C-alpha cells in the first residue's frame, strides 16, 4: 500500500511467456518468476507515451547536403548521375519489426535487391517491392486495465478480468496480392538463372528472429512467419499462383522485451483497452541464403531479422550525406 | 506433489542390521533434513533419528543411539538408515518425515540457508509411506491349534461362544476361517501375543446361539502362511 | 527419554469443545516453545495438528488451537468434527536439539453408548490335557470404551505367573474384545479346585469362574 | 534505525491539517494517513536552503 | 532474493576495518555495524572499472 506497513494480495491476468516456472515440484501448482526479473530489472512502460512510428526526417546542418539518386535501377552502392540535392530526408516511419518492413516507400519501377556479398550466404539480402499488400495481425477481444497503487504516487496498470469470451489473438494475410508480389520477386530473383529457387523458414535461434516480431500499441506482437515459405516458385510461377491462400495464422503476444539486446531495465507493455488491429502495407524483406546449399543447383532463401539496422537502411540507400 | 516412500524394512532378527531407504520426489531433496520416526505395536510415536541438510551433524535418541546411523544422498535424492545390534524392542513401523517446508518464515519473510538451502528446525509437515520392521529372536515353527469348548458368553438368551486357540507359532500372522469362510457372524481373531517361550499365540472365537450346538457344526480352518501349515480343527460340546 | 504424559484416551459429543493437556519438563517444554501436536487416524500416517503453539499448520481450521503453561502443553478443539477422531501425540524439542513424543490420547466422537463386557472363561480342553499342557482363556467382548483390566486367581489365592493379557481390539460392531491367557500344567489345573478371572471395566465389574469336572 | 532491520518507536508532533483519520474512525484514536501521501510522494525540504526572496 | 518476500542467509569473508562491534550490548557477540552506513549510504565501485593511473 501507499502506507509502509499495509500490503495487499490482489489478482490479475498474466501471460505464460512473461514468466518461467521454478521450485521444480514437477507438477503441483508450481510457482513462476518473471523471465526478465531474474536476469535484469523492470519498470513501467509509461502508458501515456505511445509506441507507433511517425515519419521522421533527418535534416543536415550548414555546410552539408543530402545527395539522392532518383534512378529506380540504382542499386545500393555504385555510381549515379541523376542527382537531387536535399536538406531533409523523406519522412521514414521507423517500424520496429524483424524479418519484414512495413509502411515503407516502395521501390517503384522494379523490385530492388541488395546484399553485402552475394557470394557469402550469411550476408543479408535486402529486398524492396513495388506494390503493397495488407497484412492484418489482430486481437479482436477487448483488454482491461486496473491501476493498483503500489506507493505514494506509484501505480501499476494490471490486466483485469476480460469481459466476454476470451478468443485467442490471431492474424490474417491475403494470398492473392501476396502471390503477385512473389511473382514479381521471383522474376527479380534471377541473378544468374531463369527458373530455380527454394524458400524455407528460419533456422531457429532468438525468439525475435524465429518469428515476425513487431509492435502494436506497445504490445509486442510476435506474429508467425510460417505461411511465407510454403511455396515453390521453382519452374512455373503460374503453378504457384493457382493455390490462393487466405492465410489465417497464429500470432502470439508479449508484454516485455530487451530492446536492441539491452538486458536491463525492461518495460512492461500496459493494457491497451479496446480491440487491437495492426493492419499494414508491405514494402520489402530481409532474407538470408542457407549455408547448406549447392553453388548452382538451387539457393535456399529464408527470412532473417537479426540486424535491426537492415530494416532502417532499406530507404537510406537512395540518400547519402555529402 | 512432494512424496516420500520408505523401503527396505522387513522381518529380521536381533543382533543383525538393516538398511532403510527413504526415496523422495516433488522437491529439491539436496537440503531437506529428514526425520526417521518409529511406531511400535500398542505404543505411540517415537522419534528415531534426525539429520541436518548438509549431513554435518545428526541426532539420535539415547535408546536408539549407537544402534542406528543416518545418512543422506543428494545425488539420488534419498535418505538412508543403517542399523546395528538390533533389539526385539525395535519392532515398529518406521516412517520418514520431512522438515518444516523449505525456508523458515518470520514476519511473512522467508529465509533459505547458505547457498539457498531448504533448512528449518521445526515440526515435520510431510510424512512418508512407512515400512514395517519386526525384530524377533524365536525361530520359525508350525502352529498348535486346540478347540475352546462352547462357553456361555451371555447367561440370558442362550448365547454360546466356540473358539480355536492357536499357540506356539512364529512369525506372524496366522489366518483363520470358520467353515472355509462361510461362517462370518461373531468371528473375531485376536492379535498375536508374544508368548513367554518366544513364540506367538492368538484365538479365533465365534459367538453363536447355545441352541445351535449339535445341529450347527463348526470346523475352524487355521493356516499359518509363514510356516505354510494348515489344519481344520473341529469344535464341539465338551463331553468331559 | 520419558514421553510427554497425557491421558490414554478421551471422548466428546459431536460439536462439544474439549482440551487435551499433556505434561513435560522445563528442558523441552519450558525451555523452548517449539511444542507440536500430531494426529494419527486408524489407517493413516501421522499428520500435524499444531506447531508454533499459538499458531497452526496447513490444513488446520480455526477450531484447533494451542496453548502452553510452563512445562505443560494444551490442545483445545471447539466444535468436534468427525475427522477429529484418532490418536493425538504432543511432542517437544529438547535442549540438545532432540525430539521426544508423547504417550498418546485416543480422541473419539461420542454416540456409541457404553456396554458391559460379556466376559467368559474357557476351561482347558482335553486336546490340551493329553498334550501335557493347560491354558485358561478369559474372553472379553462387546464393551466400550476400550479400557478393561483383567486379573487371574485361584479358588482362594491370586495368580500372576503365566498371565498374558491382550489389548482391547476393536470388534466389527465398534465395541472392543480381548483374550487373556493363563498357561498352566495339567497337574496344576487339576490341583486347584477352581480358577477365576476378574475383569474390571469402567466402574462396574465382572467375574467368571471355572472348575475341573471330569465326565464321560 | 540507521541499521536496516532495527526499528525504534520514537515520538514527534504533527499539525492537525497535515493528516486525516482512517479505517472508519467513528469515535476512537484510530490511525491517521497523510493528506498528500496517497496522492503523491513527499521528501524533505533541504533545510539548509532557505526560501526567502532576493 | 530476486523476489520481494524471498530472502536467504549466505556467508562470505570480511575484514575488521569494514565494520565495528555494536557497543549497545555487552560486547560484540557476533554483532557489528558498518562504519560508513550509519553516516551515509554506500554503493559498489563498478569492478569492471579499475583504479590504475594513466
Ligand atoms: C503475498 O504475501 C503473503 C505473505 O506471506 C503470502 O502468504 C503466504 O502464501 C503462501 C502460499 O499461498 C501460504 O502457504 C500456504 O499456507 C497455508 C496456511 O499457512 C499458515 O501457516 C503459515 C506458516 O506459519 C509459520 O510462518 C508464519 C510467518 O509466515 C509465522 O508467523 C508462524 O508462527 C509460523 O511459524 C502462515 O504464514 C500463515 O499465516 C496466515 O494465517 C495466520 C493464521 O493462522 C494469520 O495470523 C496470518 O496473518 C496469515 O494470514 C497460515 O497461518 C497452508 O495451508 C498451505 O499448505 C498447502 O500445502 C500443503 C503441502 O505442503 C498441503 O497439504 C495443503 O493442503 C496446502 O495445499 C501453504 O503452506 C502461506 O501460508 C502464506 N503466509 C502468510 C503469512 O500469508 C502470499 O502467498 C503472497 N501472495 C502470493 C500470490 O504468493
Ligand atoms: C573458533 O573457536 C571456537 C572456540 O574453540 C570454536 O568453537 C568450539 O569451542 C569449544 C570450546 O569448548 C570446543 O570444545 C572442545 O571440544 C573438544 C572436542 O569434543 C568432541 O570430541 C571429543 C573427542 O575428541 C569427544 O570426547 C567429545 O565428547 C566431543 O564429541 C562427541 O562426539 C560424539 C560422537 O559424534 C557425540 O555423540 C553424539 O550423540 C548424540 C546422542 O546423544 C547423537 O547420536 C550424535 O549423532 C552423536 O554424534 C557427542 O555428543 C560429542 N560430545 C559432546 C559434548 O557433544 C573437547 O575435547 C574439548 O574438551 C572442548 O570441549 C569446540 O571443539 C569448538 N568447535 C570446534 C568445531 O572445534 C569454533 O568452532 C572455531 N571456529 C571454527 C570455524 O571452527
Ligand atoms: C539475519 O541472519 C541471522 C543469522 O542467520 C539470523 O539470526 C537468527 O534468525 C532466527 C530466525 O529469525 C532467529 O530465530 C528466533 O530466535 C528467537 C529466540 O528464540 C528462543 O531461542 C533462544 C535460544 O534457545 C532462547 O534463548 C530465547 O529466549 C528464545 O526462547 C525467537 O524470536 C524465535 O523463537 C520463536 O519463534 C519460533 C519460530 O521460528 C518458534 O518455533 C519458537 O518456539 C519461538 O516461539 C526464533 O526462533 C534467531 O534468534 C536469530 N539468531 C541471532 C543470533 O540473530 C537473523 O534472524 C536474520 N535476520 C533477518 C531479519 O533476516
Ligand atoms: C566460518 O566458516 C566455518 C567453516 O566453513 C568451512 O570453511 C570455510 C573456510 C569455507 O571453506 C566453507 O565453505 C566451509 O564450509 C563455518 O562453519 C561450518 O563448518 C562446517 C564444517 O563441518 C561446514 O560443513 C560443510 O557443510 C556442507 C554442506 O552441508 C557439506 O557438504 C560439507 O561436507 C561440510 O560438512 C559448514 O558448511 C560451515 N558453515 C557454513 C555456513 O559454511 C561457519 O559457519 C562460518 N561462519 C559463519 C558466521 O558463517
Ligand atoms: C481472419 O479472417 C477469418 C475470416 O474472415 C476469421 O475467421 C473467423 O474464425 C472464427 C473462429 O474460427 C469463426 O467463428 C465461427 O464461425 C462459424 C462459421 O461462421 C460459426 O458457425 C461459429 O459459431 C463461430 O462464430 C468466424 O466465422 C470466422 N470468420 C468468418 C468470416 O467466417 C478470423 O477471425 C480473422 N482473424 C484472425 C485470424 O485473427
Ligand atoms: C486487411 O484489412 C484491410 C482493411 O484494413 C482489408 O481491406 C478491406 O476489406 C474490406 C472487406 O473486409 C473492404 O470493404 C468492402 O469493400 C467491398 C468492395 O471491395 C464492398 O463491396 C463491401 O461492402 C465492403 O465495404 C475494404 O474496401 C477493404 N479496404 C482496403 C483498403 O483494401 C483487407 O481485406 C484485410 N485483409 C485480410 C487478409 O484480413
Ligand atoms: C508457426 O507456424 C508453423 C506452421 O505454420 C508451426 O510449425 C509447425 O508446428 C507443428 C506443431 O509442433 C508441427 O507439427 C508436427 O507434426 C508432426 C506430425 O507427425 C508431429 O510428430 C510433431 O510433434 C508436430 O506436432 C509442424 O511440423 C510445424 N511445421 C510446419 C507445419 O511446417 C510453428 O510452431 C509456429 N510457431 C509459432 C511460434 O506459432
Ligand atoms: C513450366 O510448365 C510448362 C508446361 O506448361 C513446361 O513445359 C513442358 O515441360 C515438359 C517437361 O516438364 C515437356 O515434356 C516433354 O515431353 C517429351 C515427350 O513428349 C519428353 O521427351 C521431354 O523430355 C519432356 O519431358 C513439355 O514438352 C513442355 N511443354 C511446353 C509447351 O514447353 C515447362 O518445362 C515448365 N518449366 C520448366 C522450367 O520446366
Ligand atoms: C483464386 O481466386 C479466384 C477468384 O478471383 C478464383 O477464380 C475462380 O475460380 C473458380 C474455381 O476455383 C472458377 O469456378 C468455375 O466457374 C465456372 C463459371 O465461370 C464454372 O463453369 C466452373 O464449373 C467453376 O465453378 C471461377 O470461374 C474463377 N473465376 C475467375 C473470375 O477467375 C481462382 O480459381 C482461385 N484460385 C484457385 C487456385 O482456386
Ligand atoms: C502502418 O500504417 C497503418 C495505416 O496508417 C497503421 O494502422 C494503424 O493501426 C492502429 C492499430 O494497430 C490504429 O490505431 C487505432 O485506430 C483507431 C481508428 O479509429 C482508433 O480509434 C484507436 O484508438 C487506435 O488509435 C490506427 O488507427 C491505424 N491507422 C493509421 C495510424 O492510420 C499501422 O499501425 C502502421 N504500422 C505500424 C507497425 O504501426
Ligand atoms: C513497531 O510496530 C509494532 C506493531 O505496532 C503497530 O504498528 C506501529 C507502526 C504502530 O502503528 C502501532 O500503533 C501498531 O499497533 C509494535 O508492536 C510490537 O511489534 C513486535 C515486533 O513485530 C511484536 O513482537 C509485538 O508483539 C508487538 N506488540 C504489540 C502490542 O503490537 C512495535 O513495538 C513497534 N516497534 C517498537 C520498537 O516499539
Ligand atoms: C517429474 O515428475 C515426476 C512425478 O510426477 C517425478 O518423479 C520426477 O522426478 C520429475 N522430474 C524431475 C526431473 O525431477
Ligand atoms: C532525375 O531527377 C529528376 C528530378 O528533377 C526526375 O524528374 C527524373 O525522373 C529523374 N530521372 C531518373 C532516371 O531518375
Ligand atoms: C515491379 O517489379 C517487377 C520486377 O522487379 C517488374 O516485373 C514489374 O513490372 C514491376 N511493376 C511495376 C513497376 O508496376
Ligand atoms: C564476395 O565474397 C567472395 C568470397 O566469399 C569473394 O571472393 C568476393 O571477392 C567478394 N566480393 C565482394 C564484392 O566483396
Ligand atoms: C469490451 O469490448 C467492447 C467492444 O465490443 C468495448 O466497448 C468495451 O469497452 C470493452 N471492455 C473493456 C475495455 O473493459
Ligand atoms: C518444394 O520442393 C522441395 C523439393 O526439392 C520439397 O522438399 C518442398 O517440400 C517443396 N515445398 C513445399 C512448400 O512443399
Ligand atoms: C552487561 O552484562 C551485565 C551482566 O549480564 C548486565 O548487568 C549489564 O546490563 C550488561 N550491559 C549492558 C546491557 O550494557
Amino acid at each position: 500500500t501507499e502506507l509502509r506497513d499495509k500490503n495487499r494480495k490482489v489478482y490479475s491476468l498474466f501471460y505464460k511467456l512473461d514468466v518461467v516456472q521454478i521450485n521444480n515440484g514437477n507438477n503441483s501448482s508450481n510457482l513462476y518468476r518473471l523471465i526478465n526479473c531474474n536476469t535484469s530489472a523492470l519498470t513501467q512502460a509509461c502508458p501515456k507515451v505511445t509506441f507507433e512510428p511517425i515519419p521522421i526526417r533527418y535534416c543536415a546542418p550548414a555546410g552539408y547536403a543530402i545527395l539522392k539518386c532518383n534512378d529506380k535501377e540504382f542499386n545500393g552502392t555504385g555510381l549515379c548521375k541523376n542527382v537531387s540535392t536535399v536538406q531533409c530526408t523523406h519522412g521514414i516511419r521507423p517500424v520496429v519489426s524483424t524479418q519484414l518492413l512495413l509502411n515503407g516507400s516502395l521501390a517503384e519501377g522494379k523490385v530492388m535487391i541488395r546484399s553485402e556479398n552475394i557470394t557469402n550466404n550469411v550476408k543479408n539480402i535486402i529486398v524492396q517491392l513495388n506494390e503493397t499488400v495488407t497484412i492484418n495481425c489482430t486481437r479482436p477481444n477487448n483488454n482491461t486495465r486496473k491501476s493498483v497503487r503500489i506507493g505514494p504516487g506509484q501505480t501499476f496498470y494490471a490486466t483485469g478480468d476480460i469481459i466476454g469470451d476470451i478468443r485467442q489473438a490471431h492474424c490474417n494475410v491475403s494470398g492473392s496480392q501476396w502471390n503477385r508480389a512473389l511473382h514479381q520477386v521471383v522474376g527479380q530473383l534471377r541473378e544468374y538463372w531463369n527458373t530455380t529457387i527454394i524458400f524455407k523458414n528460419s533456422s531457429g535461434g532468438d525468439l525475435e528472429i524465429t518469428t515476425h516480431s513487431f509492435n502494436c500499441g506497445g504490445e509486442f506482437f510476435y506474429c508467425n512467419t510460417s505461411g511465407l515459405f510454403n511455396s515453390n516458385w521453382t519452374h512455373n510461377d503460374t503453378a504457384s499462383m493457382k493455390p490462393n491462400d487466405t492465410i489465417t495464422l497464429p500470432c502470439r503476444i508479449k508484454q516485455i522485451i530487451n530492446m536492441w539486446q539491452r538486458v536491463g531495465q525492461a518495460i512492461y507493455a500496459p493494457p491497451i483497452q479496446g480491440v487491437i488491429r495492426c493492419e499494414s502495407n508491405i514494402t520489402g524483406l530481409i532474407l538470408t541464403r542457407d549455408g547448406g546449399g549447392n553453388i548452382n543447383e538451387s539457393q535456399i532463401f529464408r527470412p532473417g531479422g537479426g540486424d535491426m539496422r537492415d530494416n532502417w537502411r532499406s530507404e537510406l540507400y537512395k540518400y547519402k550525406v555529402v | 506433489q512432494e512424496q516420500l516412500v520408505e523401503s527396505g524394512g522387513g522381518v529380521v532378527q536381533p543382533g543383525g542390521s538393516l538398511r532403510l531407504s527413504c526415496l523422495a520426489s516433488g522437491f529439491t531433496f539436496h537440503k531437506y533434513g529428514m526425520h526417521w520416526v518409529r511406531q511400535a505395536p500398542g505404543k505411540g510415536l517415537e522419534w528415531v533419528a534426525l539429520i541436518s541438510d548438509d549431513g554435518m551433524r545428526k541426532y539420535h535418541s539415547d535408546s536408539m543411539w549407537g544402534r542406528v546411523t543416518i545418512s543422506r544422498d543428494n545425488s539420488k535424492n534419498t535418505l538412508y538408515l543403517q542399523f546395528s545390534s538390533l533389539k526385539v524392542e525395535d519392532t515398529a513401523m518406521f516412517f520418514c518425515a520431512r522438515e518444516a517446508g523449505g525456508p523458515i518464515w518470520h514476519d511473512d519473510v522467508k529465509y533459505y540457508d547458505f547457498n539457498d538451502g531448504y533448512y528449518n528446525y521445526h515440526y515435520m509437515d510431510v510424512w512418508g509411506k512407512g515400512t514395517t520392521v519386526t525384530v524377533s529372536s524365536a525361530s520359525t515353527k508350525g502352529p498348535s491349534v486346540f478347540p475352546l469348548a462352547p462357553s456361555s458368553k451371555s447367561t440370558s438368551g442362550g448365547t454360546a461362544a466356540l473358539g480355536c486357540l492357536v499357540k506356539d507359532y512364529f512369525p506372524e500372522p496366522v489366518t483363520v476361517s470358520w467353515n472355509s469362510g462361510a461362517l462370518t457372524s461373531g468371528v473375531h481373531t485376536f492379535p498375536a501375543v508374544l508368548q513367554s517361550s518366544g513364540l506367538y499365540s492368538l484365538s479365533s472365537v465365534v459367538t453363536v446361539p447355545s441352541s445351535s450346538l449339535g445341529t450347527q457344526t463348526y470346523i475352524c480352518n487355521v493356516n499359518h502362511k509363514p510356516s505354510n501349515t494348515k489344519v481344520d480343527k473341529r469344535v464341539e460340546p465338551k463331553s468331559c | 527419554q520419558s514421553a510427554l504424559t497425557q491421558p490414554a484416551s478421551v471422548s466428546g459429543s459431536p460439536g462439544q469443545t474439549i482440551t487435551i493437556s499433556c505434561n513435560g519438563t522445563s528442558s523441552d517444554v519450558g525451555g523452548f516453545d517449539s511444542v507440536s501436536w500430531y494426529q494419527q487416524s486408524p489407517g493413516k500416517a501421522p499428520k500435524v495438528m499444531v506447531f508454533d503453539v499459538s499458531h497452526r499448520p496447513s490444513g488446520i481450521s480455526n477450531r484447533f488451537s494451542g496453548s502452553k503453561s510452563g512445562n505443560t502443553a494444551s490442545l483445545t478443539i471447539s466444535g468436534l468434527h468427525i475427522e477429529d477422531e484418532g490418536d493425538y501425540f504432543c511432542s517437544s524439542l529438547t535442549d540438545r536439539s532432540h525430539r521426544i513424543f508423547g504417550g498418546g490420547t485416543k480422541v473419539t466422537v461420542l454416540g456409541q453408548p457404553k456396554a458391559a463386557p460379556s466376559v467368559t472363561l474357557f476351561p482347558p480342553s482335553s486336546e490340551e490335557l493329553q498334550a501335557n499342557k493347560a491354558t485358561l482363556v478369559c474372553l472379553i467382548s462387546d464393551f466400550y470404551p476400550g479400557a478393561v483390566t483383567v486379573a487371574w486367581k485361584a479358588d482362594s489365592s491370586p495368580v500372576k505367573a503365566g498371565v498374558e493379557t491382550t489389548t482391547p481390539s476393536k470388534q466389527s460392531n465398534n465395541k472392543y474384545a480381548a483374550s487373556s491367557y493363563l498357561s498352566l500344567t495339567p497337574e496344576q489345573w487339576k490341583s486347584h479346585k477352581s480358577y477365576s478371572c476378574q475383569v474390571t471395566h469402567e466402574g462396574s465389574t465382572v467375574e467368571k469362574t471355572v472348575a475341573p469336572t471330569e465326565c464321560s
